[PDB]
């Protein structure tokens, strides 16, 4: 805590040096916050004072959505978490859309739903195997069920308005990731059903295997359906995405791991 | 003596350095011992103006006291500019215009010109566009002259406040029509062929329009068209490359002779010279003038730079009046300097100042809702009010939530 | 240079046996300057005391009350209005101030958004500044006109600002909000201007007398060929 | 009779319609058969030129005619075309000049670029410029007149081969600079001032100097800036537009009537319609000549669009002798139009190809080292030659190394 | 259709009384066109069968062997120089052949990169080409020039190609190489155009001749007239 | 190897159409290669073609280099190669070089060099291990060490002449990059010549781990000076990288978990 506490307050210090620094140039409200935002080093220190504010908002939302973390997620947000960081980042500057200070602002909020979508599925792995779960944890995660599904649906229908009446931008590439975290959100859900069920019986069911392998197969067939859309769009339209195959490697490998030992099995 | 003025002018015309130039100088310096009156004139003009002589204000006063009573043109003009400046000497406007008078009268073209301006603005004087008509005149005959012998040195027109063939053959063409080359003379259609000479940017065909406009040929005779396009051509002489002696002052570090250099140029009735005659003084860099009579100094050649179309120095002058710089603080007369600021001229800050002095109740009575009309329209006039007004209007809104609250 | 920009000055050259005035702007025998021209040409030119105090220019008045000037303008109905980017102002002297703005549909249809601002069914003049200057104006204020749901379903109200201008044709210099739907109203008349309170107020002009030294003529000789040379140009 | 053709000028003249430009034609088709003299010539051109009536070459040829033996010059024109082009009858020179000569003796306009023209580039008789000078100047009177009414009607410039104010004062202060207009003329300084208006784009400059360069003023006469000066006037007459109804005709997949109403402006000596109107015939998609006269119309079209300045027209003058495309195959006239390519117009391909056949020793005698050289050289001349000259150059060394092995 | 691009044509008036030619070009009676200009005038042009063929022109030359004309140009030593992209060559008639460039340093010297490609110590006429079409030409071909590297240091040898032209002034079409470092050299002069094999060489013209029928004059009534019109810029 | 040879076929079948289509087009030999350089797919279908080739090539070098693969360095390929490829993507996109086909191909050559010095890391961490070892491996792995460091050494100096001669450019980020694997190979010999001077004595040495340990504080110190003069430097010039902070973090934890370790112990 108290390193975090340290990384806070060093942010904090530079950035009441960078605006003290602006306030003695330009001696008013409005043209110093005009050399702001035009200013490279000036406009750095408040980026990073905007990334603190929102690691030290999501570590709150964190403690207050999971009690501990069990430190084997912790690693694995953090491999994920770069994938992330970087296929945005490349995302952001293939498209040309030029380093705008509310469309970044945009992409954390991207990657901070996807980090929450990737520490529900987490839990519910173990709450497979938890035999001991209180009923705090089975509304504090129903909750973030619900909160999850809405905003991308929200984000979803203010990007399909988004893409009709502007037209073709980077509205596009955001409401279909949310599309994906939208399929993220309903493979929980089913999974959170099926597991909902069986602790409520104090005897296992064979059928739950069963439609938890089907639920896998259903969604991952979603999931490459909207990535082979997404492919075939951008060629299309703009430019080649050289990003997100990445997880579609991995969707495939979902369709592979749940259609392939499905005709195994069955 | 006067061989010693010859020495000095073959090394300034035939040697740019920096040093040649002051080297050539030490003659001429002591050629002014000698009282030649060509001397002086050429280090009367050093002494007081700098970035050639050592700058000494003191020192040349009393030379140029002899330069009047000899009855020199280029000595009557430059003591009506100290007494208009107050230049190292008690302020008076009320002989500064007599000096300028015989300046004028002794076949000066600075003397003319300032003289020409202050009967265009009506400083010091009446407005009068009459006699802003017969003094700019002179100048523009005394230019149009040398141009087409000299080709048109262009000089940069630099604002501190910002940062710290084809129609050649029309203007000919276009004075065979006016005149008659073969044809008939028809002042209604030679008009427009004549007029669209000038949006090439040749000043030429700035001259010709000005006479068309005077004796009322073509177009009836309009005292506001008269001497604007005369005064365009009047700003561009052999004296137009000293901006760039007093610029190059500013960026050498000596800003006491970026201020003198300057100061005349704000006389001669400039807008880039008065903004940044005033920006200089506005910062006390210079230290001739006192620390006293820093602002009102810099508050009368804000005001001529605000009435000559200058986006800045409206809200700069709004500024002056917001604090209380110079002048007993009025939030009333601060008010009016913003909004013709906002109206005319459109500056996008001018409206957002516009918003604080609307939501916090300054000068007017205070009303929320009208406020937010000016944070809005900011927005809307510029890409870079996005971000202070939003910052602007979330506080806005905290207002209008927490007295929500306490009803 | 404490707002220097509004003092008048002008040379006048009365000769060798002149008395300077003892009305009007005080004098000094010390304040003088011995002139020379470039053909040797000695003058002494004297200058006033620049105070130009008080308003001692014995102001009487027996014409008509400021309301009867205003009269036939009220009754010839001949009222002008004003365009804007967006709006368009049309005060009505004597009946209305009217605010609208065209929406022209594509092809037949044309919409009007209309407000009303106003309809009509002391020693000291009071002054505004106006572009920071002192005119002294006439007040004409009125209500009743179209609920404002700012306010609550008030009507609006306005003033109308009469000031004097000699080439005036009846415009408007700006139109303006001091508050929430309550506008005011500028309007530029020719009749004002007679009125010595409500004229455009210049300041009294300081006279520079110069006499002319013996050697010297009563004009200097490079002087009077320059403004014949203007009234043959004129 | 005279009556229908009213009522097909009103409704073209009104209506730009394609169905009510037809329609207007019902009448015009029908007044031809009642044989008024006008009316034919109107019908002539569209039952030969297509895009208008529907294309039937034998239809127009009869009727053509009786245009000849009434007298029509728009008659006797087309039917110089028909034998010129062997377009629907067998081919003859000898009386195609015959019938341009009657067309160009009874008024006709298009009869005298056409032999202007043959006169040019000596097509059919012998190159002399005087005769030249005398057909293409009665063009340019006849079209400068109309392009100062109309106001010089643009059309752009289509090559399929590549894809499938401040000026004009300046003309008359240059006019009257050569005649006197209140000073004395002077020929030698009036040329460089008439000359810089031309580059502006305006083509009523264009005039002004070949009759410059015409009776010798101010600069000598020479014949080849006499008539070149003249051509580019006449290339843009009211039948400059005709390259739309052309071009129009190959985007509607009407290609037999893009080869007609080309072969027209390449009979009138063009550039952009003689390699367009030989790329047509280049591929066979043209109907009405055989499939054994395809390709030696089409070389006789590339040879003129190549003696005129064309980068691809000599290239592609370069394979139809390198193949064997309506020729006996001749690897060393096929070599020469390579070079020509090269040297000259510095066509960045026409290297590569030169290498070829200085690699693979084809028309002159082999040389390795001599090949190296114009790969090289192909690279440095485009940016798109650094590809195929590096797959070129490693099978270059491989050649030259597997030949040392051997040794 | 074939080449037809090279074929002369005139149109001749020689009017009623005209007997075609039997000497030059073929003739026949039924290839006649009745003509009828804009004004009804009627002629009766004939033409000529389009052969030309053969070389009958009598060719007899009497004068000096082709190899003593070049002879005056030899010995004045008025040679000439041609300058390329990069390079330039100084061919010298009767003495050599001279390729250099010069490589100016910065201020003060000159480097010369020289080379020497040659110096100066059968019923039918061949001929080459010359752009695609036809020229005899006269050879003049040496050797011994600077060793050649890529040849294992073998002299350059040079060919001299002698084409004739009525304005030339002893200039070069192009220079141009078979093979490496062995060159050839085209020269333009005025001197071999009075030899009737050596000659620039041009198709005999074959005559239109026009009759005119009764009721048409000996020429057209726009002809002469017209003609005549551009006479006046003769 | 059937599905190899099936995927090459399928490729190659690809490449001829796309070389006929354009034959047919265009019949000759230059604006047929031109007409492939300009056309979008025709370039990717020969983008396709030559990363297949590529990947024989590697296949090839890996079966001559390495006797079998262990099946537990496959993984650490597989995720270690998707860093680097969306690295020198986003490295290549972020610099504005534009799409060029011989830039790309050197990309790939960095690429390739990297996966090859990866799997010397892991075959000399099994070597660590290995008692039984032939001397076929040590030539072998040898051989490699030459050969990579040999191949780094000349890039760096090509490089470096560039940034003398040319300007700034990629050239200084590749450069940099072959310097960071010059120590690669560096710290791949230092523990090759430790683990050899292990084997050839049948006793265990104590100061070889101490050496080891030194070695690694020593190169981890040489790796972040690297990445921190590359950070300084363009920060100056050009842009924000926005890449390499990637292996970076790796590098300062290289450097934590060799510094702190020896602090600890000794
Ligand atoms: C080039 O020219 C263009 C046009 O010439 C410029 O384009 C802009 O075009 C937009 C159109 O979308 C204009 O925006 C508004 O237009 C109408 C009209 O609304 C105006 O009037 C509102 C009236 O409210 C006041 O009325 C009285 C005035 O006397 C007061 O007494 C009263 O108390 C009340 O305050 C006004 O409110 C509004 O201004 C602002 O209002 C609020 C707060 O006041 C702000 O938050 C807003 O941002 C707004 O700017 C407007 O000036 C409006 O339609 C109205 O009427 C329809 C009727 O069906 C309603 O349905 C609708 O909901 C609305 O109520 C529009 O919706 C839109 O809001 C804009 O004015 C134009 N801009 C300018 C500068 O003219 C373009 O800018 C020009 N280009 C340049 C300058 O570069
Ligand atoms: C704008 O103008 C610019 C100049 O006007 C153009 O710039 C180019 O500038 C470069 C300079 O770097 C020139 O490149 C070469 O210049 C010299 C000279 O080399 C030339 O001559 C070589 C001679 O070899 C032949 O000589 C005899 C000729 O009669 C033959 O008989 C003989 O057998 C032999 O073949 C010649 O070989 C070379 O051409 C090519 O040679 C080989 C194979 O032949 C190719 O692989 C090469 O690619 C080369 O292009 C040149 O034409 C050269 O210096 C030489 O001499 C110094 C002396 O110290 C040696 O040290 C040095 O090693 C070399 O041997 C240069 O090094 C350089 O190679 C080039 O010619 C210019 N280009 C043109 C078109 O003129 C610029 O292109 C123009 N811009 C345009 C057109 O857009
Ligand atoms: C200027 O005037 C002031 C006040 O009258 C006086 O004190 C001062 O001495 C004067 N200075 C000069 C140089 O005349
Ligand atoms: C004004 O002038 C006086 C000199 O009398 C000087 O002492 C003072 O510092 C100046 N400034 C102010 C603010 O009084
Ligand atoms: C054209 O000439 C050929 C050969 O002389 C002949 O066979 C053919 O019938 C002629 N056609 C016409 C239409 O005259
Ligand atoms: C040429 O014309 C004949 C008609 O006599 C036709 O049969 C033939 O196909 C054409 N083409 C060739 C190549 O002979």
């Amino acid at each position: 805590m108290f390193r975090t506490a340290v990384m806070m307050a060093a942010s904090l210090a530079l950035t009441g040096a960078v605006v003290a620094h602006a306030y003695y140039l330009k001696h008013q409200f409005y043209p110093t916050v005009v050399y702001l935002t035009k200013s490279s080093p000036s406009m750095a220190v408040l980026y990073i004072q905007a990334f603190v504010l929102v690691f030290l908002l999501g570590k709150v939302m964190g403690k207050v959505f999971f009690g501990q973390l069990r430190a084997a997620e912790m690693e694995h947000l953090l491999e994920r978490s770069w994938y992330a960081v970087t296929e945005t980042c490349l995302a952001f500057t293939v498209f040309r859309d030029d380093f705008s200070p509310r469309f970044v602002a945009l992409f954390t909020l991207l990657l901070f739903l996807k980090c929450f979508h990737w520490l529900a599925e987490d839990r519910v792995d173990f709450m497979e195997r938890s035999p001991n779960i209180s009923w705090l944890f089975h509304c504090r995660i129903v909750s973030l069920m619900f909160l999850l599904g809405i905003l991308d649906f929200l984000f979803v229908s203010h990007a399909y308005h988004s893409i009709l009446t502007r037209g073709a931008s980077v509205q596009l590439v955001f409401g279909f990731e949310y599309a994906i975290l939208m399929t993220m959100v309903l493979t929980i859900f089913i999974k959170y059903v099926l597991h909902s069920v069986d602790l409520q019986s104090e005897n296992p069911w064979d059928n739950k295997a069963v439609y938890m392998l089907y639920t896998e197969l259903f969604t991952g067939f979603i999931k490459v359906l909207l990535y082979m859309a997404f492919m075939t769009i951008m060629i299309k339209v703009h430019t080649f995405p050289l990003f997100a195959i990445r997880p579609m490697y991995l969707a495939m490998r979902q369709f592979k791991k749940a259609v392939t030992d499905a005709i195994m099995s069955r | 003596a006067e061989m010693m003025y010859q020495t000095g002018m073959k090394i300034l015309n035939g040697s740019n350095k920096k040093s040649q130039k002051r080297e050539a100088y030490r003659y001429l310096q002591k050629a002014a011992s000698m009282n030649h009156t060509k001397a002086l004139e050429r280090v009367s003009y050093a002494l007081l103006f700098g970035d050639y002589l050592p700058q000494n204000i003191q020192a040349a006063r009393e030379m140029f006291e002899k330069l009047t009573e000899e009855g020199s043109p280029k000595g009557q003009t430059a003591l009506g500019f100290l007494y208009a400046s107050g230049l190292g000497v008690n302020s008076s406007q009320a002989k500064a215009l007599v000096y300028y008078t015989f300046g004028a009268l002794g076949g000066n073209l600075i003397a003319h010109m300032v003289l020409g301006y202050r009967y265009w603005a009506g400083i010091g004087v009446l407005q009068s566009c009459e006699s802003a008509l017969t003094h700019y005149r002179l100048v523009a005959n005394h230019v149009a002259s040398d141009i087409s012998l000299t080709g048109g040195s262009v000089v940069q027109r630099i604002r501190l406040p910002d940062e710290v063939g084809w129609v050649d053959g029309q203007l000919q063409l276009g004075s065979m029509y006016y005149n008659g080359i073969g044809v008939k003379r028809d002042y209604k259609q030679a008009l427009k062929y004549f007029n669209l000479a000038s949006q090439g940017g040749h000043i030429l065909a700035f001259y010709n329009l000005a006479q068309m406009h005077a004796s009322g040929t073509g177009v009836m005779r309009s005292c506001h068209t008269a001497v604007e396009l005369f005064k365009n051509v009047c700003e561009r002489g052999r004296w137009s490359e000293r901006l760039m002696t007093a610029y190059n002052s500013y960026k050498d570090g000596d800003y006491n002779a970026a201020v003198i250099q300057y100061l005349l140029l704000a006389e001669q009735g400039y807008e880039v010279a008065q903004s940044n005659a005033a920006f200089i003084l506005d910062q006390r860099e210079a230290s001739i003038v006192g620390e006293n009579e820093t602002y009102p100094r810099a508050l009368l050649h804000w005001n001529r730079a605000a009435s000559q179309g200058y986006t800045v120095a409206r809200i700069k002058l709004g500024d002056y009046h917001f604090y209380g710089f110079g002048t007993d603080v009025d939030y009333e007369t601060a008010f009016i300097h913003y909004r013709l600021a906002s109206e005319q001229q459109h500056s996008a800050q001018a409206m957002f100042n516009l918003g604080y002095m609307h939501e916090k109740g300054l000068g007017i009575k205070q009303d929320i809702h009208l406020a937010k009309r000016f944070y809005d329209m900011a927005a809307e006039a510029s890409p870079d009010a996005q971000v202070p007004v939003f910052l602007a209007l979330c506080k806005l809104g905290v207002v209008y939530f927490l007295q929500y609250i306490r009803e | 240079p404490q707002l220097s920009d509004d003092i008048p000055f002008r040379v006048n050259w009365p000769g060798t046996e002149f008395s300077l005035p003892t009305t009007g702007v005080l004098y000094k025998e010390d304040n003088y300057v011995i002139m020379t021209t470039a053909h040797k040409e000695k003058y002494k030119c004297i200058l006033p005391l620049v105070t130009s105090g008080d308003e001692e220019e014995e102001k009487d008045y027996k014409g008509p009350n400021p309301r009867e000037l205003l009269e036939p303008l009220f009754k010839q109905s001949s009222c002008s209005y004003r365009i804007e980017s967006y709006w368009t102002y049309e005060v009505c002297h004597g009946k209305h101030i009217r605010q609208y703005h065209e929406e022209k549909e594509t092809g037949q249809k044309i919409n009007i958004h209309e407000y009303y601002l106003g309809n009509m069914l002391s020693n000291e003049i009071p002054t505004k500044n106006i572009e920071g200057q002192m005119t002294p104006y006439y007040p004409v204020g009125m209500g009743n006109g179209t609920p404002c749901s700012l306010k609550q379903n008030r009507p609006r109200s306005s003033t109308v600002m009469y000031i004097c201008h000699p080439e005036s044709k009846h415009e408007i210099l700006s139109v303006a909000e001091v508050t929430t739907c309550e506008y005011e109203v500028v309007i530029l008349t020719p009749l004002l201007c007679s009125h010595p309170k409500y004229r455009f107020r210049a300041s009294p002009v300081n006279d520079i007398f110069c006499q002319s030294l013996p050697g010297s003529p009563f004009k200097p000789l490079t002087l009077r060929q320059l403004e014949q040379q203007e009234e043959i140009l004129r």
